[PDB]
């Protein structure tokens, strides 16, 4: 995941 | 083979076939790609009788065919068939999205988190669109696809052009969009010569409704949507003025009541300051000061993700746009013939 790639870890997550 | 209506006839290959949202070009569903084991997204086209369908389909494909990009949705295949007089209904494959910003907007408060990771794969995305002289012209929610895991990509190139400065046609307005709200104010002024900051706009317009949930600019046709900009921006300065070249467009600007700007922070009080100083520079009526994408993505809001190591640009820009207004459908259905042959036995 590009996110994990630049180290971000916050779990973005999409409820629709 | 059984979507509300008819034939979607997508071979053996592809089964189990769903039934998905809209997208522009006509019945989209859902499948199983039987070859490559895994589920996709089928869109049927059928442009042959109407002159613009075929113009709008031919640069999707042209265009899609041609990038590779994490942020962009490529076409893995194309079922058309066998010879230009069976043809008649054209279908995209591409790789299945879970929903896209207009959903979401509609039923989930973004956190800044969310916002600054969305904004960056939209520019990272529209970097290569640039960097490839094109312009997609018409950035909005719904064309800016999401998986569950937040990965972003940017779809349907079909009024998209290549910034050929040689030519550039007029009637852009006047073509039919679902919605004119992220449209630049130069758009609705001059008649053409419209460069990538009409893109860097449209960016703006949707980092504004990512910040809200609302449009920020949600004209009910052209003359209410300026006054939307202009009640929102101020007036234009005589400076401003200057990049308004059309006679007309400059003495209806000088024919309405002075406005002054709100701030940003007034209509925005829970945002980022950063986010904001960047929607600051994205939404600049003057196209020319207007922020570029490669300054929108070093722009300190961005910081955590920017990586110029890690966002590629297209090897080889396109030099040339394609004269398909001059050109008969039964010439557009015929380069379409073309362009779809990589994909046939």
């Amino acid at each position: 995941r590009l996110q994990e790639r630049r180290g971000s870890n916050v779990a973005l997550m999409l409820d629709c | 083979e059984m979507v509300r209506g008819q034939v979607f006839d997508v071979g053996p290959r592809y089964t189990n076939l769903s039934y998905i949202g809209e997208g522009a070009y006509g019945m989209v569903c859902s499948a199983y790609d039987n070859l490559n084991k895994v589920r996709v997204a089928i869109k049927k086209i059928s442009p042959f009788e109407h002159q613009t369908y075929c113009q709008r389909t031919l640069r999707e494909i042209k265009i899609l065919l041609r990038f590779r990009h994490e942020n962009i949705i490529g076409i893995n295949d194309i079922i058309r068939a066998p010879t230009i007089e069976q043809m008649k209904d054209v279908y995209i494959v591409q790789d299945l999205m879970e929903t896209d910003l207009y959903k979401l907007l509609k039923c989930q408060h973004l956190s800044n988190d969310h916002i600054c990771y969305f904004l960056y794969q939209i520019l990272r995305g529209l970097k290569y669109i640039h960097s490839a002289n094109v312009l997609h012209r018409d950035l909005k929610p719904s064309n800016l696809l999401l998986n569950t895991t937040c990965d972003l990509k940017i779809c349907d190139f079909g009024l998209a052009r290549v910034a050929d400065p040689d030519h550039d046609h007029t009637g852009f307005l006047t073509e039919y969009v679902a919605t004119r709200w992220y449209r630049a104010p130069e758009i609705m002024l001059n008649s053409k010569g419209y460069t990538k900051s009409i893109d860097i706009w449209s960016v703006g317009c949707i980092l504004a409704e990512m910040l809200s949930n609302r449009p920020i600019f949600p004209g009910k046709h052209y003359l209410d949507q300026l006054n939307h900009i202009l009640g929102i921006l101020g007036s234009p300065s005589q400076e401003d003025l200057n990049c308004i070249i059309n006679l007309k467009a400059r003495n209806y600007l000088l024919s309405l009541p002075h406005k002054n700007k709100v701030p940003w922070n007034r209509l925005f009080p829970n945002a980022d300051s950063k986010a904001l100083d960047l929607l600051d520079k994205m939404l600049t009526f003057n196209p020319h000061k207007r922020i570029e994408v490669e300054q929108a993505l070093a722009h300190p809001y961005l910081e955590q993700y920017y990586d110029p190591s890690d966002e590629p640009i297209a090897e080889a820009p396109f030099k040339f746009d394609m004269e398909l207004d001059d050109l008969p459908k039964e010439k557009l259905k015929e380069l379409i013939f073309e362009e779809t042959a990589r994909f046939q036995p």
